[PDB]
């Protein structure tokens, strides 16, 4: 949450994210901006390019596609955003070596 | 276009297989590409690439042409592709108006692509021969009659032969043989050294050396709307003028050209003696006939003059656009019944037209009628002219004025066309694999009875074989052959409106 | 507050098949000639493939096929069959 | 997720409020007020009752 | 040119004869030869073999490198053809020069 | 008549079924008569005059059969006939004045003659997509197919 | 050297950025944003995640 | 027994892919059609409908009852979609450039872009060209337009096309049967003869005719693009497997999953903004059928226009004053610009 009236912890805001990457710093940047702020779990269909839920897709009507990444929230919520709006962004996947 | 690609490619794989026709409908939506490149976006072998383009050249789907560096594409023909389904027509005229001979002759020759003169006759003559016992055959003269017969009337016609490739550009050859055509002996048939019968065959010295030849598809289309425009004047006038018209469009034949929105006049003295002796009309009677006819007000011929007796003249594209215009006011009858024919009419004569304007003379009350209107709107049939009052452009001050556009309208529907014999085929196509397995184990049990069914023949599996779950299956499988019937009668029994429709469009074209 | 269904009813019905005999002399040769033609040479069938072990018996009901004949003074260089 | 209500019925309603407004009293009075009035109007003599019965059974 | 050209003769000295070149000019850009000028280093036009050579130094593509537009002055001087690499000699605080290689497009 | 709006309008309501056995009954006797004078069947210059009907000679004919209490007036005849040709049905004629005792035309007159129908039905309308009404939603992917399509299956039964 | 390597002068600008990178998500996050998406959906761009 | 299971792989996105959805596709992708105004019943429960807008069949914005198309509750339902239908098609507002702009690259009569075969062969080579660029294909848009603005009659079918001339926001007109500054043709003609019967019925039509245009509004337009070939649509710069052309006319719109707006106080902005969509579509269904005229029928279509437009983004401009919005209001480009 945003403030002390309700315990909101404190922002980490750009102008940081920018001291942050002058270091060199790979890991903590990724730690302090994703494991610990809102890191979040979510399942993509590797054949359409579309979110699915539950290890299911019901666009393609198939559980054999699916698999699960870990993603920011805001950017789950950014995607769900946009598909609505007529823009589509489709997901390709790929092994992660 | 996605319509016409979902006929085109389930086109090529009834006719050519599976493995064919991707390659097919890549060059039609991309219209032409050198092999290597292909290869690569299908992701295909330069083997399978090659034995599907030579049989697509072969029946000249598509085209290939020498360009800049000399390097060779090949072009894709939309438009044939997508003709095939017409052969049925082809088949029926020619049995129409030759013999079986000329039928059995144009099923080879759209069968392999192209034949050459000996090719063709004998292999005509060898399946023929199959057709009689008792030693009874046929002579090469017969059916060399037929063919020329064909040629002469142009409807059957050579093929494009090679430049004098073996006399010039000396050294390295270019990499196509780049054929070419022309008319001066197009409807010439070689002398065969060839003579005799057609001959029995074992089934396990050329003079007409690469003379191709294949029928001339337009020459049945003009014989088509030939046939439209005469049997609409026998419906609506008499059989007598369907005569005299087919009089002067034989005349006609190659006195203009095929496009052409018109014709040359004859004089009614010419028809007057063209016209067949089984018609007793008089010169008097004849010329008060075609003065009626010119004097029809769907004007489909005009006089033009008097010189050198009665001059007449057709107008093929006013032609077309009258049975355009009718098929349009056909469809929209039984599509939504005759008050919207005549609304419809209305608007059609009444060129631009309001609803407080038409009410009366549609004789059909509000609340009602004004809907009704409005429905029209989501098939794009109508248009609505909005004039405005003011530089405000308000919709408080314009006028709201329908109109009509033809080409639009037409153009539209032949998307509707399309999706409709795709979706009927695609749907037996769907029945047939869905019943596989009854048409598998009825194809089995046939096959069993077709065994020792007369020699070596017993009754122990004369009853037996039709005793399990297929008896009452069989009807099913002959009902599935009903409905196989019924849709495949609705293939027929759509294009005809295609040919019009397709045919008043082209003829549009102005081509600047 | 209910959404309509799949398929509403049509108040017309459409025109029932004409019947013509020379026509249906023609939709017979249609079922006839299209299942004819696909033995043709020019149609292609899967190559065979995926053969288990080597047993005699595809010695003696071997298939038999054999290159094609195109005209070889049409087509590009690259045409050889 | 308010009815459009009958035409008459909130022509009343609107009674209601205007004469509770006068004496000014606390609001509460005026949205009970209209419960009841909502209560009452579920019965047919009332609803074929005249106009003139209608004005009284608001100050009621 | 004195004061310049018409826009029809303009056109006409981009496509008059793909075999010949016409490189345009006003005596205004003449009166003086911009490699005399101090804000510009020297220029070399650069080989074949050598642009092989020194792709191959550091295993790179020609759509690797920076870039000069054939409009610009000193392309327009040498007259170079687009698709070449000329090699920049940038002078130093000392002996050190300082050697990079621009892609003319 | 925008307040009695003639014969036809009554009782703030439309006689539907006055005005729609006027025009099958005129269009009864237009392609009567047409019939019966190309059953003369002896030249088709005299058909041009004889299979038109004169349109004061079928009001007399209409309004001597007398189907309606109320009455039907010459112009309104015409105008009942004229929803005819809108509706593909007859033919239009004009001649001289002295045809009739009405003359309804300035120095002119106005016949009628029913009308063949150019074409048979066509094919497409035999095809139950034409009059499918989901046409744009009918799809191969879509939930409504052709393999899923009800009027077809139901089509292939009658 | 970034301001002039493309061979033009480029200035630090919402023009000039532009031209200097072509990932969809970065732009879109500095400015001009919805018109970035939308035309960046209508040319079909795929865009690494680099 | 059992069959092998390959229980997880790990994954990492390599490319994100934009692209459009056509409305057959939409339907495929949603989950249930709502269909109602209201949202909830009019019970004492606040109970939420079964076919409106918030119908729990589509996620959950609470804590205490769970998503039914999934089973599990607020912590972890990841929302899914529905859809809406439009009675007359659309406008998107966002991509209403792109809509100018290939209305003034197409021929207006047979669809068929007016280019030369030696134009088509030079612009196919660049579009061959290894390495396209964002910049590269911008560069191109702009070649192509300039060397398409310049011609007047059409190659391919013979006519002429005029030029397309904004007539008010979000509505689009063409120059083509006007009074031309070059005399007009003999076309004028029958343009003059078409409108006798108006001029017969009303003459104040006759004084006017003479300032016609082209009435290309959202449902022509829409018809239009439906017949594009296959060959020409990669020249119109668009990636043929991103979208055709036809989806940037709009009849379905999705409802975005409850977890995107949820709603306690408890209205929601786009919950209620989106009630009104549905709102005036029921309106022109039951307009329908009324007996009404042309005028507030159309009237009736183009406030759909001014709607979804303040759907995706509040700030448009070209609004007269009597249907002005009444508030500030949070579209979705609200929600994405901004500190
Ligand atoms: S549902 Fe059947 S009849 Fe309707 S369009 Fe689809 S295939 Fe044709
Ligand atoms: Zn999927
Ligand atoms: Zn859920
Ligand atoms: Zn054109």
């Amino acid at each position: 949450t945003e403030g002390r009236s309700r315990d909101g912890g404190l922002r980490l805001g750009e102008m940081e994210r920018d001291c942050l990457i002058g270091y060199g710093a790979s890991m903590l940047l990724l730690e302090r901006l994703m494991i610990s702020s809102d890191a979040f779990e979510v399942d993509v269909c590797g054949q359409c390019g579309l979110l699915g839920y539950s290890g299911w897709c019901h666009y393609c009507k198939s559980s054999c596609h699916v698999s699960s990444l870990r993603i920011p929230y805001a950017c789950k919520l950014l995607f769900q955003e946009l598909q609505s709006m007529n823009i589509i962004p489709r997901l390709k996947l790929s092994k992660y070596n | 276009t996605q319509a016409e690609i979902k006929l085109c490619s389930l086109l090529l794989q009834e006719h050519f297989g599976e493995i064919v026709e991707k390659i097919g409908v890549h060059l039609i939506r991309t219209g032409s590409q050198p092999l290597r490149v292909i290869a690569h976006d299908t992701g295909t072998s330069l083997d399978q690439v090659k034995k599907a383009l030579c049989v697509l050249v072969q029946h000249n789907l598509v085209s290939y042409q020498v360009h800049k560096r000399g390097v060779v594409e090949y072009e894709a023909q939309c438009s044939r592709v997508l003709r095939m389904l017409r052969y049925p027509r082809y088949i029926y005229t020619t049995k129409t108006l030759y013999s079986d001979t000329g039928e059995l002759i144009v099923e080879e020759l759209l069968l392999n692509g192209k034949l050459t003169m000996s090719a063709v006759v004998k292999k005509v003559a060898d399946r023929l021969t199959e057709t009689m016992e008792d030693g009874k055959t046929m002579d090469y003269a017969e059916v060399s009659n037929t063919f020329v017969r064909l040629a002469d009337t142009h409807f059957v016609q050579r093929c494009p032969s090679v430049p004098t490739t073996e006399n010039s550009d000396p050294g390295p050859p270019p990499p196509a043989p780049t054929l070419v055509i022309n008319e001066k002996d197009m409807y010439l048939v070689p002398k065969l050294s060839l003579i005799g019968k057609g001959k029995r065959r074992r089934s396990s010295p050329i003079p007409d050396d690469g003379i191709y030849w294949q029928a001339n598809l337009d020459r049945f289309h003009q014989h088509f709307r030939d046939q439209a425009i005469v049997s609409a004047v026998a419906n609506r006038m008499d059989q007598t003028s369907s005569e005299i018209v087919r009089t002067m469009l034989r005349m006609s034949e190659i006195t203009t050209s095929s496009s052409a929105p018109f014709t040359q006049p004859l004089s009614s003295n010419e028809i007057f003696r063209s016209l067949p002796v089984g018609y007793n009309i008089s010169k008097q009677v004849l010329d008060q006939y075609l003065t009626l006819l010119a004097d029809d007000p769907l004007e489909f011929v005009g006089k033009s003059g008097d010189s050198g007796g009665g001059m007449y003249v057709i107008n093929l594209h006013k032609a077309l656009a009258s049975l355009a215009t009718a098929t349009l006011e056909s469809v929209v009858q039984e599509r939504f019944g005759s008050r919207c024919a005549r609304i419809f009419r209305l608007v059609l004569q009444k060129k631009h037209i309001e609803q407080k304007q038409v009410e009366d003379f549609a004789m059909i009350p509000a609340k009602e009628a004004k809907d009704m209107l409005y429905k029209m709107l989501s098939e794009n049939f109508m248009s609505l002219q909005e004039i405005p009052k003011t530089p405000d452009h308000a919709p408080s001050r314009t006028f709201y004025l329908y109109t009509v556009n033809i080409l639009s309208a037409a153009r539209m529907l032949l998307h509707r066309c399309y999706k409709s014999i795709a979706n009927l085929i695609e749907r037996r196509q769907f029945e047939t694999k869905e019943n596989k397995r009854l048409l598998e184990k009825s194809q089995r049990v046939e096959a069993i009875i077709a065994s020792m069914q007369a020699t070596g023949a017993e009754e122990a599996q004369l009853q037996e074989i039709e005793e399990m779950i297929t008896a009452p299956e069989r009807q099913q499988l002959e009902t599935l052959k009903r409905n196989v019937n019924k849709l495949d009668a609705s293939e027929i029994q759509v294009d005809e409106t295609i040919f019009l429709l397709e045919s008043y469009i082209e003829c549009t074209m102005k081509r600047q | 507050l209910k959404p309509p269904p799949l398929f509403p009813d049509t108040d017309y019905k459409p025109v029932p098949l004409k019947t013509g005999e020379g026509e249906e002399y023609m939709l017979a040769l249609k079922q006839e000639l299209r299942e004819t033609m696909k033995r043709m040479p020019y149609f292609i069938e899967t190559p065979e493939e995926r053969q288990d072990i080597e047993r005699y018996s595809k010695r003696y009901m071997k298939v038999y096929k054999e290159e094609w004949i195109p005209d070889w003074r049409r087509l590009p260089r690259e045409m050889m069959p | 997720e308010n009815e459009q209500v009958s035409r008459s019925q909130q022509r009343g309603l609107r009674r209601v409020r205007d004469l509770c407004r006068v004496l000014q009293l606390p609001p509460t009075f005026e949205d009970t007020a209209v419960a009841y009035y909502q209560q009452a109007y579920r019965h047919s003599g009332i609803r074929a009752a005249r106009l003139q019965k209608k004005e009284v059974l608001v100050g009621c | 040119v004195q004061q310049g050209m018409t826009p029809s003769a303009k056109q006409s000295l981009v496509d008059m004869a793909p075999k010949y070149i016409l490189e345009q000019f006003l005596q205004q850009e003449l009166l003086i030869n911009i490699t005399e000028h101090e804000l510009v280093p020297e220029h070399v036009v650069m080989t074949k073999e050598e642009v092989t050579e020194l792709l191959a130094r550091y295993k790179l593509r020609e759509n690797q490198l920076p870039r000069i537009q054939a409009g610009d002055p000193v392309a327009r001087y040498f007259g170079i053809k687009r698709g070449q690499v000329v090699k920049i000699i940038r002078p130093s605080e000392t002996a050190g020069r300082y050697i990079t290689y621009r892609l003319v497009q | 008549r925008s307040v009695t709006g003639g014969a036809w309008y009554s009782d703030q309501d439309f006689e539907s079924e006055f005005v729609e056995v006027l025009n099958q009954q005129c269009f009864k006797f237009l392609q009567s008569k047409a019939e019966t004078a190309r059953e003369s069947k002896q030249n088709p210059m005299i058909q041009r005059n004889s299979s038109f009907a004169s349109s004061h000679e079928v009001w007399k004919y209409i309004c001597e059969l007398g189907i309606s209490k109320v009455e039907l007036s010459m112009e309104d005849i015409e105008t009942i006939l004229n929803t005819l040709i809108y509706d593909g049905k007859v033919e239009m004629t004009i001649i001289a004045a002295k045809e009739g005792t009405v003359g309804s035309v300035d120095g002119h007159m106005k016949l009628y003659r029913a009308v063949n129908p150019i074409i048979p039905p066509t094919g497409l309308v035999r095809a139950p997509c034409g009059l499918c009404p989901v046409f744009d939603d009918c799809h191969e992917g879509g939930e409504i197919s052709p393999s899923n399509c009800i009027y077809m299956t139901e089509w292939l039964e009658f | 050297d970034l301001m002039t390597y493309k061979g033009e002068v480029l200035g630090i600008t919402r023009f000039g950025l532009a031209k200097m990178k072509e990932s969809v998500l970065m732009l879109a996050s500095f400015e001009k944003t919805a018109d970035h998406l939308f035309d960046a959906a209508y040319f079909g761009q795929k865009d690494s995640v680099c | 027994k059992e069959q092998f299971r390959e229980t997880d792989v790990a994954k990492k996105i390599s490319h994100i892919c934009f692209g459009m959805k056509s409305p057959e596709e939409m339907r495929q992708q949603a989950h249930i059609q709502v269909v109602s105004k209201n949202l909830y019943s009019q019970d004492n429960q606040h109970a939420p409908l079964l076919y409106g807008v918030l119908d729990h069949r589509m996620g959950t914005s609470e804590k205490d009852r769970p998503c039914e198309t999934c089973g599990k509750n607020l912590a972890d339902c990841l929302g899914h979609y529905g859809y809406i239908d439009l009675e007359l098609p659309c406008f998107h507002v966002g991509y209403f450039r792109a809509v100018i702009g290939i209305l003034q690259m197409i021929c207006k009569t047979c669809c068929h872009i007016m280019l030369s075969q030696e134009e088509k062969k030079q612009f196919l080579d660049y579009l061959k060209r290894p390495g396209l660029t964002y910049l590269q294909k911008r560069g191109l848009k702009k070649k192509i337009s300039d060397k398409c603005r310049k011609k007047n009659i059409c190659h391919h079918c013979g006519a002429f096309n005029g030029t397309v001339k904004k007539c008010g926001l979000l509505k689009i007109i063409h120059e083509k049967y006007k009074t031309n500054k070059k005399v007009v043709d003999p076309i004028v003609s029958n343009f003059l003869q078409s409108f006798e019967t108006a001029i017969e019925h009303n003459k104040e039509v006759e004084p006017l005719l003479g300032r016609a245009q082209e009435n290309l509004n959202p449902l022509v337009v829409l018809n239009l693009f439906k017949r594009i070939p296959a060959e020409d649509v990669p020249l119109l710069l668009m990636n043929p497997e991103a979208g055709k052309p036809s989806d940037l006319i709009l009849t379905r719109l999705l409802v975005p999953p409850l977890c995107i707006r949820p709603s306690v106080v408890n209205e929601d902005d786009l919950t209620m903004k989106l009630t009104e969509i549905i709102f005036l579509n029921d309106v022109i269904k039951k307009h329908r059928i009324s007996g009404a005229k042309t005028q507030m029928i159309m009237e009736d279509w183009d406030f759909l226009q001014l709607q979804c437009a303040l759907y995706i983004n509040s700030e448009l401009s070209g609004i007269p004053l009597n249907m002005a919005p009444k508030k500030w209001t949070r579209g979705f480009v609200q929600r994405l610009k901004g500190k």
